[PDB]
């Protein structure tokens, strides 16, 4: 009862946090530009996210551009980093975890819909680690990560905690069945 | 030339340290999951890999220390094996890069206390925290009595 | 520049990384052979050194991390004692040669996540394989009942 | 000529002194947090008295010793921080030593017995002390019959 | 091209000959203290017999896993000094090996198999000896039958 | 009993030693200024050693954010002083343990105080050495009294815990 | 038995691969002469080095050897004693397998098979190590013949454990009847 | 029975080996002088613990003395000169053999056999120190000689006798437990 309540709240939190990370732009306070060619540049502080990059300060404060991820084993990294499959697949897996948790509130007989939720959450956390590494690794080849990156990092922790909690609930259901039989 | 309190973390970058924490929280959870998720293994806990012992085993592995509980299934061992390989590389990289940081000074002497003094602070801090966590429980048990 | 994904295997040549796998598969089999080939020892297997626990032992001995069960006969111990010597040199050669790279290329007139980013994919990839192994068994055991 | 006790040059005298002080500290705390609780003795709750705590701490620093490991949150915080402290310090000694060897502290030569000489006197002196302790205990018991 | 057994270059001939002598001595002092006293035998007070003592002193030196751990005072002194001896020596090897590599590389450079080819001959040779020893035991008992 | 006597003598030794340490002037024999020659500095004064005057216990210029916090601690010497306070509080508990026998929970308090006193002294040593490392220097008797007090206090902190344990064993035996 | 069939198929596979390796000349793709000349691509082996993409395409010449401790290694690599020895031991392993189907009361024959296959694997390791070490004195890549030898090792070792289990099963059955 | 036989023979062998070692002069095949103008000539020599005897040249056979003294360094030289530890092992092995001899005469005091065990084990430990103190003080090529290997070999033959003696003690007390 109370354990399922924590799970529901934690599930939403991680989903919400991760959707706010993949959508915002405050990932990496870099030092670049925001505009393109014209008939010199303006290297000013630029909070750059996954898809867009607005110049924090400078004469063009608030102009977001489209990060150009393509300026053997390096092409593959770019493609993955450019399509943000991993940070987007974590959001797809956390959402499917919520459906599984919600489904298990209307069909109590099926105990395997709770284990599914746990695996989804745990796998979502694992897909958000590859996202972090891919991000950092590709971004490499002075900076300061922002709150958007930390929501992605914080999402993992919340998701992993929901993951163990869901596994515990699965075991608890089956323990009741092994005591009443 | 100037030493810092938490200057023992210099070899491995900030991101490396951050991702080690994430990989520790991940291996532990995954180790727990496999071991205990199957309802066709209990007869009682088939093994000792709960959510608490898993965290301890992962931490132990990384610190190159003893093996209280040891994985025995096939899925546990795969998790253990990759974690041991990760640890190995990472712990060999720290030492290897620390030997570089202590040679070819760029802007040899016997390491002084100022170079490894942040660790002592963490050590004493941990001891203090442990005593607190032990007396908080104690009190809690005492009132219940 | 752009350190390759799998740039943590540089401290040792390709043929060493290959012959280590061969030596591992060979030590495990020879440990299995000597421990459980004696009809005049079973009274119920004498020691827990089958073919699946003789690979875990060898893997643990190489990775350093690992302390569960050790041989108890003369033949088994010889096997484990040369394997232990093998591991020592190999794990002290990796670290020592890795330091040389990180020193020599520095003297030329802090490791980044990229340098050790092919060991994180392996770790995470291994956790995925482990969760697939466990779930497969679960499914196959849940179908038969 | 390299001094008899030239295996203590990497780390400073203070570091060595402070390790001893931290070892005593950790041991006492690990004994306290583990045995002070009046609500765990059912027969002590574990084998972590003042003697085994010293052995555990000593073994954990040396990177050896797989006798026992704590089984309590309070006693596992001490373990974890001590293991972290050890890791850093032992890596520091193995890295700063390689700096001394690589950069002549006035091709390379092979370490001679003269360089690591005080580690064989300690060992032999320790073996002597061990036998003496054993014999006096046995002599005392033999005078009590 | 380097000598087949070139992995024994970061230490002198007089340190390897002395390590073996120290190993033998420690294993005979450990056995002695543990089992000499007749006021402790029930079955034996502990598992530290002559055969096992060699195994625990070889295991300790190789920084490998556990099978037993001394529980007496005298025995623990021997363990403690032996662990300290091992620490220094193993650290010195790795540290001095890196010196050899770095200085040689300054006068990629991944370690070729020719550099470390004697640890493989030893390994396969030990596996050969191990099987032979097992078969001699088997043949003896088989004929007796 | 025999254990109580040691716990009392040991506590006094620890407290006394550490108080002497904090108050004396011979922590680190350096070579510096006393108003350049040898100068046996301490925790509060740097007193001249030989020379035209030989005796001039000058004050320390501790203050000529990772270097302000360290300095503040070193200067204020909170941790060395804090150990003395905790050792004193541990002694009161032992003395209170006699009057109020029934209350066995006072003995444990002494144990924690003594154990925590040792940990404060450890930070003291590190803080002192780290900041003072900011010249051939050698540590005097005063520094070793501080270090010896730590050892004595840790020994009196395990003995106290044993005494507390023994109390509860008698409670669990008789009842 | 199904287990017997695996061993038999695995034994033949191991033997086949290893013999095909020793006899073929595709162990090491290098760039050297085959007959002052030119360094055209070649596909060396154990007994011969035959340039591949060259003017004299298909000309093959006995590997030039010998160009006391160093003497010993030269002789060991030149005679390929170990690679050849592995083939012989793998062959004898097959003979032992094809002898426990007739004299099925001994059961020590199967143990011999196991030891032969396991010992043929260890000989293979040393053969690989000797080969890689003599190629010491840029473009050295390994071919399919080298990997057939390496693949044989794994196949051999797997037969070895399988045979030991087959031996163990025989004795476990004999223990139950007693 | 036969276990005691090995001990006796092995104890004698250990003692004999070590004594030869100390007394001989073939420990270190170096290249030095053997004769106490302003001229000199270093020729191959076989040093020992006491005398540096030449084996080549016109001074073939002339055995010079060794001035070990041409506070850490002083202590090393002082110990290396008197050969305290190598000679101490000789004294310990001789005493350890007396105990074994004393056994046959007094067969009702088990501590005679355990005494031999401690002497033999402690004799080995002195031998280790002697080797170390000879290799450290001694430090253009060198190669240790058969005399130095009789020392090293004595250590092994004395540690094996040591464990064997301790088994005899253990075994005797085990028989007493049975009779009880
Ligand atoms: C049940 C299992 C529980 C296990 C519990 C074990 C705890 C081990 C903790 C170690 C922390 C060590 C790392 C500390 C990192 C400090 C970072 C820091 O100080 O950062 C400074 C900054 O970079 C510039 O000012
Ligand atoms: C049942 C017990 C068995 C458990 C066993 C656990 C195994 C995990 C161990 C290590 C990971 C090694 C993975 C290596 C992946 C290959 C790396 C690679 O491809 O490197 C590039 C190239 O090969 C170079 O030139
Ligand atoms: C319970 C039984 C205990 C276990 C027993 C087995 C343990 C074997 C361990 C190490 C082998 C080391 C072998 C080292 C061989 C060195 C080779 C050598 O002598 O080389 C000389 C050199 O070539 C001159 O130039
Ligand atoms: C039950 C636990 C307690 C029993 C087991 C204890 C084992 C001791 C281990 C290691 C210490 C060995 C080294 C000690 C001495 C090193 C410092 C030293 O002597 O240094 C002299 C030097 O000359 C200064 O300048
Ligand atoms: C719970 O039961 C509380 C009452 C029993 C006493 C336990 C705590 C005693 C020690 C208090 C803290 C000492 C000082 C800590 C700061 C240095
Ligand atoms: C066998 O009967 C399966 C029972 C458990 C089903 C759990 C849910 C499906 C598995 C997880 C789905 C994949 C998530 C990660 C994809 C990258």
């Amino acid at each position: 009862g109370v354990q399922m309540l924590l799970t529901i709240v934690g599930a939403f939190a991680a989903f919400s946090l991760m959707t706010i990370a993949v959508g915002t732009d405050y990932w990496l306070y870099s030092r670049g530009v925001c505009k393109t060619k014209s008939v010199k540049n303006e290297e000013v502080m630029t909070h750059s996210g996954l898809w867009r990059t607005c110049c924090l300060e400078g004469n063009f404060k608030g102009l977001c551009k489209q990060i150009d991820h393509f300026p053997t084993a390096e092409y593959f990294l770019r493609a993955v980093r450019a399509s943000s499959i991993f940070p987007i697949l974590s959001v797809i897996l956390l959402f499917m975890g919520g459906l599984c948790i919600a489904a298990s509130e209307f069909y109590k007989t099926r105990h395997n819909i709770i284990l599914s939720a746990g695996i989804f959450f745990v796998s979502a956390g694992l897909s958000n680690i590859i996202g972090i590494i891919v991000y950092i690794s590709a971004n490499a080849g002075s900076y300061s990560y922002g709150w958007s990156f930390y929501f992605g990092a914080l999402s993992f922790i919340i998701a992993e905690m929901v993951g163990v909690l869901a596994v515990h609930m699965f075991i608890d259901r089956h323990k009741q069945l092994r005591a009443t039989a | 030339s100037k030493p810092g309190v938490f200057s023992f973390l210099d070899p491995l970058a900030y991101e490396i340290w951050m991702c080690i924490v994430f990989a520790y929280i991940g291996v532990s959870v995954v180790l727990f999951l496999v071991s205990r998720f199957s309802p066709y293994e209990w007869h009682q806990p088939p093994n000792e890999f709960g959510i608490f012992n898993s965290l301890w085993f992962s931490l132990g592995a990384f610190m190159q220390q003893g093996c209280d509980i040891s994985p025995r299934s096939l899925s546990g061992r795969i998790v253990g094996g990759v974690w041991w390989f990760f640890t190995l590389i990472i712990i060999s990289s720290y030492t290897a890069n620390l030997a570089a940081f202590l040679t070819v000074e760029r802007m040899t002497s016997a390491l002084s206390l100022s170079n490894v003094a942040g660790v002592f602070y963490i050590l004493v801090g941990g001891l203090g925290l442990a005593m607190l966590v032990a007396l908080i429980e104690f009190c809690y048990k005492s009132r219940a009595e």
